[PDB]
């Protein structure tokens, strides 16, 4: 389309600003004589002109307008000025837009208001305001509820759907007299019957706080709740399906969300201004959970906890969720992003904030250090792709709904939570809140880009005096303006450090210029024999110091307990010293350093910058390692060798291998549980004892397949009492299914289709994803397709689960090369987790066949596209490269050391 | 945001 | 290539015919300094020019020649002739010539001689003159033995490689003087020393017949052999490894031979004409046996035999390919094609014959009725295609050696059988092997076409003064000169027949037009209530006759023992008549006719003629049946069910119906056989008892697993005393690995690298191929293509039964389109097992998807081409299209039918 | 010709 048009551009003209918006919104919750279910609302929105402009071009998605005085809307005055006449009306599809065109231009620096009248589809496909749906026994309950993140505010109601288009909302829901509307403030007044009918009742709600429009929340339900005031004096109020709250399936919920809301408000220093914060948890959803500003959004999964059948990583969930959403109460709603290319202000402080607040809640878990795994090490991955993107990507390449929901990824999330953990440990937590402290208080009810941040935070350090080798920005910029992150060489004869931009592919292509060169400045901690050396600054791609010197027996490990993000290599006598002290007592080294030895290796191998075998010979010590943490990094590391390793001559000693260090674990386990009547007290030890079980089972460990199979037939035999531990539910009715058959099967998925639980669906419905039965795969497969078997917002996570599988990874690959326009439009590919299903179907390619099958499908659908999986496509044809060239080069040797190292 |  | 010079043309000229050649040949069976094995030789061919010529055209194929007087040859006079100088030769590689252009013209009716000097590879690629090899303890035998046939003469000597260019051979073999030298005839006068190293022998053979280039043998070993002369005074000879003759395995094809070869010489009133007919057992051989003339060449697994270690099957496979072969002394040998568009002259006849041969030696086995199976409906499912191709095709289609191996197929051999066992029956035996011995008296020492063949049918017709609608030929033309086959439909309310051309698939569109309009003239066979009836012809497309009209509670049958080449439709009615009588006492229908019952009813349910489930129900009595062929067909026509269905929903329901109808015939034969310590009596009850065991274990009796796993760990147990009854072995293998894991395997993979019987190697190969296990099957794989570990006449074989196994299909298809060169190239593009290849990979796609990519792998091996698998390749994709649509039409109807009836 |  004509691109010199401004209503076929995606960005809004600056030409518009809106100061305020009331919305009167009435959901159907009956289907009507087409089988439809409709919303039908109002609006009128008051905004200022800040250039002269003939065109008013507003966001309208899937909106049916009422003519009213021969147009699609009403153009009124304000405080005097006097609008032109509408010219007519047009809807734009691509850019989503409402365009008005006016016979004259309005006047800058006057205001107007715009009045609408519209009706849209309240659909089940979990996107702005649309319908959710449970039973309560053979009783259908219909919900409407909302989801506007990131572009979807616009299908509800015309709007200017930009995050830093900030205005104040006054919402009127008309509902059933019988049914609760909420929204994000409470309502003004009492709920008065509807004149025209009065099984209807209209509930106005108080004026928002000025706040982006994707915060808006609007639902009517037959929801109880459980209640509480927090010391903060904020209500709090769990909201959900009436037999959960009955249950007491709120209650943890309850116990958690205002303490950690206050002591959020307490750490930085600032209120949380609105009287209540609802927590409420939908049967159908999209994501994990939203941050409604006022009204807090769930999965059931993610909100509801059964302390009888939900295991403690069902817990940690819990918590941790909820400390997230409570989080961005003030980093996304308080104070937000100016545009979607600098989402980690939300969503990486988020990401890291939501441990501080998990933390304080459940302070003998240990939390924090959890970081390492499921944020540095997770985002480590991707972020040594040359396909990979910086933190904060240039605003101008963000412009479509796809590439803002692209963005909603392991770069804005993780690396965004590691960099900030980074920037704590070399400030200080108490400077760091400090200076966040002050960055909220300047931009409350604003919005701001990450040089707002960096300005704040440098107030504190220059308030402190602390000495930095250059600004905060300065440093910062090389973490958040560049893709990527550093390996720190160091060579322990001379005390040399190095740094390089640390690629997988020595081979691939950096098409994306820096203007910092691919160097960083990185803040560097270490330990000398155990011991905390005094703290460096590397400048430049090189440097010595006796810091990094060793002789005799010494040995150094840089990165403490893995704080800074960045990976690190040694010469091999250092790496020598390192395996003799993992061989000698391995509880000298830290435990997040056992971990990092392990990961950083491994990923240095396949880079080629240490021998396969030294990553190898870094996981022997493991057959007497009890933590979860060092396990865990392992067994990661290791899903990339089961992934290029599983339809090779190559699997059998990988089993063999990972089965002999695993045993003793197994063992210890199963002594120590008393024969699996009780779990350990400690929340590392209950991880590690399911990683160790869940080892033991795929690699061939006898015990561990009788001790499954017995179970899940005892389970069988007496279906209302289930023996299994909830913690040791997944890996227990995964592997009884891998090693029953039809039996097996069909009991769990009568359990799925019967649960009472999300919590116990949920496992049930990745476990029957292990089948080894190719029929049976695909008959599920056609299950995750169908609405009334797999609910839609399972649909792609189920898939996923079967792409895993050695055995669904042809099924699955075939079925996405068949299916494309089926999966862009019906789920999800302009959506956040499409990006997911593009990754795990082609992690495994590490051929030239399913190379060129990879490179077909992107030529084949060109014009269909990959919407919000653009990148991770991309991604996908380096890493599958990579992966050719690694397996050629690693095979031999891979195979020949696990043959020799298993016996 | 969480994806889940 | 310039088409208008002779010698880019295909076919021999006409003007050069040759009368006598010598050849001298001379093995090293060591390595040279290159390490190459090569042999030497020289040859005179005298021909006589039948029109002037200026060119010489000979064949010559790999063949490096020592120059002589200035030229490639030496080109002589005979009788006075005078040829013309000798310009300059050339080889023309596409067509396989040595060219000798002639500097004048050769003389109508005149004799020439030409001498060459030549040195080939003794290459072990199973062709020409070729090299086998064995170890004895740690000592390397290594073999010179040969494989002409169809157009490998000319690997080893220049000649004129078709085989109506028959000609006498004198040959000499120069061998090491330890070794035995053996050809098509007795030595002439003792072996010599040669005078140049008397470390060799030279052993000169009498003059052959005038006979086909492709009939000679060569073969220098030091094999034994045991020895009896034949009851028409014909030496037999059994060689084999002087270990297999020593431990008797040899005795059993002694037991036969002679007495098969004389059985044969009475029935065709024509005696077998040389003084000798050694079989001879080869370590490395590309196909099963080969008819040479007085040296017939066998792999092991079809001439030795073990009675301690053999199964029933493997002996039965013993004396039928050496009946096969000896049948060709006549229909091959002494008469012989014209040309190769003709070849079931030989194949159809050797096919045929073999069961009287076998029948005779083994009288209680009752072999004549194993025809049904495996020739009449085994080539019906290739013949119901538009892409079949006829019994005769037109001689001017069939020009290239990949041409000439294609039709080594269904249609030559097991077509060619059925249509002599129906003209064997309308005739009856006794006229039909009087009108060939007429033909074979005629022909003798010649070549023959079909029309060759029907005159002197026509002969002991009209001899008999036998009344038939036509003549022979006119009969006959029909069912040899067009495709397929008819279905035959009653209407026996009316008593109405029509025939129309069978085609699996209604739209396929056939596009070789025939003179005969695809109809048939067929002789009719029926049965009412059991009783036969009266004979009858259908001659034209539709007819009425009281003899297919029935009324009250009378069924009728047609094609009694199923000994006409068509198929069975009838009236509903009429099949509700069937299926009672199956369910009353289906002992009332002959057991063959039950085997078609079940057969036809499948296939028309492919072709939309009845409903599937009225095929479906033909199986219920199964139940109750206790007869091998019924059960044979049943499991014959459900492989196409599980070929299409067994990565689908509809796979669990087939096995729970097949389970259910096995159990009770698994559970006779477990008390019969006094809990499986004795075998059935009876060849078809042993059959009986395999299959049922197969069938119980495949789709999950769990008495099978227990017994088949239980009985495998008694053999790992006590890896010397093997407590599995030969005939029980190839399904205790399968299944036992199916059930277990990498142990089983290891320990299976160890027997068969140890094995000292093909027999047992044979069982164990196919065995491995029923892993589970995706990385066991691909480990595999690779071994398939390992010269070391498995023979490479085995390779195809083995991949074979990889892609049968559904686990191995994704992994061989793939391996197949990005591997096509190698396999094109080095494993029998040109030769007779290739289109074996295409048609195992290809049965199971059922899937746009999979045709796509068919479709692509065509396009993209275009040039390389699809050599002796062209033919097959067009039936993949005929039979893909068809299965696409068949699923989409019976995949519901058939899911609901397993479901309802398998409880 | 046995193709086997
Ligand atoms: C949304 O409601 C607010 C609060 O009632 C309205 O704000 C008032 O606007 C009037 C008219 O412009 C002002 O004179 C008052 O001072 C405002 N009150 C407050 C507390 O700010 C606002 O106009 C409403 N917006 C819409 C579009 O209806
Ligand atoms: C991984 O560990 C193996 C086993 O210790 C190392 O190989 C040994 O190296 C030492 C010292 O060079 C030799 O003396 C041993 O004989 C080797 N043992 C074996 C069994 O091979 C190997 O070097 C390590 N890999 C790396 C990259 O350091
Ligand atoms: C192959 O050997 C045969 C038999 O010794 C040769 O046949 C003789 O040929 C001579 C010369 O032409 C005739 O005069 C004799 O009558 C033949 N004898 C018989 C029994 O037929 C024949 O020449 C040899 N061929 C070659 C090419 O060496
Ligand atoms: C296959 O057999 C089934 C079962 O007998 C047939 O369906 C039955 O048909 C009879 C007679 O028409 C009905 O009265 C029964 O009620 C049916 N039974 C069931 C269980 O459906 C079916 O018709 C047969 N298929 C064909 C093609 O004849
Ligand atoms: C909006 O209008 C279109 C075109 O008339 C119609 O198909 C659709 O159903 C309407 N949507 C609703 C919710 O009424
Ligand atoms: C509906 O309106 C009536 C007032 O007429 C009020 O008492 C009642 O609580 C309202 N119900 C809800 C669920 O809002
Ligand atoms: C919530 O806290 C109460 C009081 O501390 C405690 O008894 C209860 O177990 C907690 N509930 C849950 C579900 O953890
Ligand atoms: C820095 O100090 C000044 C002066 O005391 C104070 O006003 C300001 O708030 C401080 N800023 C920060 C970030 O601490
Ligand atoms: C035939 O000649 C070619 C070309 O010199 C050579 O490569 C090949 O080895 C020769 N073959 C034999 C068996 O000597
Ligand atoms: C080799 O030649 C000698 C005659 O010198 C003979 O006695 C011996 O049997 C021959 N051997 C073979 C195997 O042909
Ligand atoms: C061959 O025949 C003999 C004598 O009839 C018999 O004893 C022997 O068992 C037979 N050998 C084989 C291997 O069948
Ligand atoms: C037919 O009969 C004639 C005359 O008796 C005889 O010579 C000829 O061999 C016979 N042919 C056949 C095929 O029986
Ligand atoms: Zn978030
Ligand atoms: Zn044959």
């Amino acid at each position: 389309p004509d691109q010199s048009k401004a209503w076929n551009r995606y960005r809004l003209p600056n030409t518009l600003k809106p100061d305020s918006y009331r919305v009167t919104l009435r959901p159907y919750l009956t289907p009507n004589d087409r089988g439809l279910y409709v919303f039908k609302g109002s609006s009128t929105v008051r905004f200022t002109c800040k250039e002269a402009t003939d065109v008013i071009i507003i966001h309208s998605k899937k909106l049916n307008y009422t003519l009213s005085q021969g147009h699609r809307v009403v153009l009124r005055g304000v405080g005097g000025s006097q609008p032109p006449d509408i010219d007519k009306t047009e809807l734009v599809e691509p850019t989503e837009y409402l365009v008005v065109h006016l016979k004259g231009s309005l006047v800058k620096d006057s205001q107007y208001e715009m009045d609408s009248e519209f009706e849209g589809e309240l659909a089940d496909d979990l996107a702005g305001f649309y319908r959710s749906e449970y039973m309560e026994g053979n009783v259908r309950k219909v919900v409407a509820t909302t989801q506007m993140q990131a572009a979807d505010a616009r299908k509800s109601f015309p709007c200017f759907d930009e995050p830093a288009m900030k205005a104040e909302f006054n919402i009127t829901l008309i509902h059933p007299k019988d049914l609760t509307a909420l929204s994000n403030m409470l309502p003004k007044g009492p709920s008065t019957p509807l004149p025209e009918d009065p099984n209807w009742n209209v509930t106005e709600f108080h004026t928002t706080p000025k706040m982006s429009t994707y915060l808006l929340a609007f639902i009517v339900s037959e929801f109880d709740y459980v209640e509480k005031q927090a010391s903060n004096g904020v209500l709090i109020r769990i909201w959900a399906r009436p037999s959960a709250i009955a249950a007491g399936h709120g209650d943890y919920a309850l116990n958690v969300t205002g303490p950690i809301l206050n002591f959020f408000a307490g750490h930085y220093d600032t209120p949380y201004p609105l009287p209540k914060s609802d927590q409420i948890g939908l049967p159908d959803f999209n994501a994990g959970a939203m941050e409604n500003w006022g009204l807090v959004t769930y999965r059931e999964n993610s909100l509801l906890f059964d302390p009888l059948s939900s295991s403690s990583s069902n817990k940690e969930r819990v918590v941790t969720v909820i400390a997230h959403e409570l989080a961005h109460q003030w980093f996304g709603n308080l104070v937000t992003i100016e545009w979607w290319n600098d989402l980690w202000l939300n969503e990486g402080f988020a990401s890291y904030v939501e441990y501080l607040g998990a933390d304080y809640a459940e302070p003998t878990w240990n939390l924090k250090d959890l970081m390492v795994l499921n944020d540095v090490y997770r985002v480590m991955a991707v972020d040594a792709l040359a396909s990979s993107h910086p933190l904060s990507t240039p605003a101008s390449e963000i412009n479509t709904p796809a590439q803002i929901s692209e963005l909603f990824d392991a770069i804005s999330y993780s690396k965004g939570a590691s960099v900030l953990r980074m920037l704590s440990s070399f400030l200080s937590e108490d400077v760091f809140k400090q200076g966040l402290a002050s960055y909220l208080h300047t931009f409350a009810y604003q919005n701001t880009i990450y040089l707002n941040l960096w300005d704040h935070l440098q107030e504190a350090v220059n308030n402190r005096s602390i000495q930095l080798p250059t600004t905060v920005r300065d440093i910062m910029n090389r973490w958040t303006l560049q893709m990527g992150f550093p390996v720190i060489t160091v060579d322990t004869s001379t005390g040399t450090l190095s740094q390089e931009h640390f690629l997988l592919d020595p081979d691939s292509n950096v098409t994306r210029p820096s203007e910092f060169n691919y160097v960083w400045i990185v803040p560097i901690t270490s330990i000398r024999d155990g011991r905390q050396q005094q703290d460096y600054w590397l400048i430049d791609v090189r440097a010595q110091n006796d810091l990094f010197s060793t002789s005799g027996n010494e040995w150094v490990l840089l990165n403490l307990n893995v704080t800074g993000y960045y990976r690190v290599n040694y010469d091999e006598e250092n790496w020598r010293k390192i395996q003799t002290q993992l061989q000698r007592d391995h509880s000298a080294i830290p435990v997040i350093n056992r971990a990092q030895i392990i990961n950083d290796a491994f990923n240095l191998a396949s880079a080629h910058k240490v021998p396969v075998t030294l990553a190898l010979n870094n996981t022997l010590f493991l057959i007497e390692e009890r933590q979860y943490m060092p396990w865990e990094a392992a067994l990661s590391s290791l899903s990339y060798f089961k992934l290029m390793f599983d339809r090779s001559e190559v699997y059998g000693p990988m089993k063999n291998y990972l089965k002999k260090q695993v045993t003793p674990l197994f063992i210890h386990f199963r002594n120590n549980t008393n024969n699996w009547r009780e779990i350990p007290e400690n929340l590392m030890d209950q991880y590690s004892e399911v990683n160790a079980i869940s080892t033991a089972c795929s690699n061939g460990v006898p015990e561990c397949e009788e001790m499954v199979s017995g179970l899940f037939k005892q389970w069988m035999e007496n279906p209302n009492n289930n023996p299994i531990h909830p913690n040791l539910r997944s890996t227990v009715y995964c592997n009884a299914i891998a090693q029953g058959g039809e039996e097996e099967w069909d009991f769990a998925w009568e359990q799925f289709r019967n649960a009472t639980l999300v919590n116990e669906a949920d496992k049930l419905r990745a476990a029957l994803a292990c089948s080894k039965e190719l029929w049976i795969l695909n008959r599920y497969l056609s299950y995750t397709l169908n609405p009334d078997l797999i609910r839609k917002q399972d649909a792609t996570s189920t898939i996923i689960s079967i792409t895993n599988n050695v055995i669904g990874q042809g099924l699955v690959w075939d079925f996405v090369q068949s299916n494309w326009k089926k999966l862009f439009n019906d789920y999800g590919g302009g959506s956040f987790s499409f990006s997911n299903l593009i990754q795990a179907v082609t992690r495994r390619f590490s051929t030239e066949y399913e190379l060129q099958q990879l490179e077909q499908f992107k030529k084949d659908n060109e014009e269909t596209g990959f919407g919000s999986g653009t990148r991770a496509l991309e991604q996908a044809l380096e890493k599958t490269k990579a992966n050719i060239k690694w397996v050629k080069e690693n095979k031999e040797v891979v195979l020949q050391w696990f043959t020799e190292n298993s016996k | 945001x969480v994806v889940d």
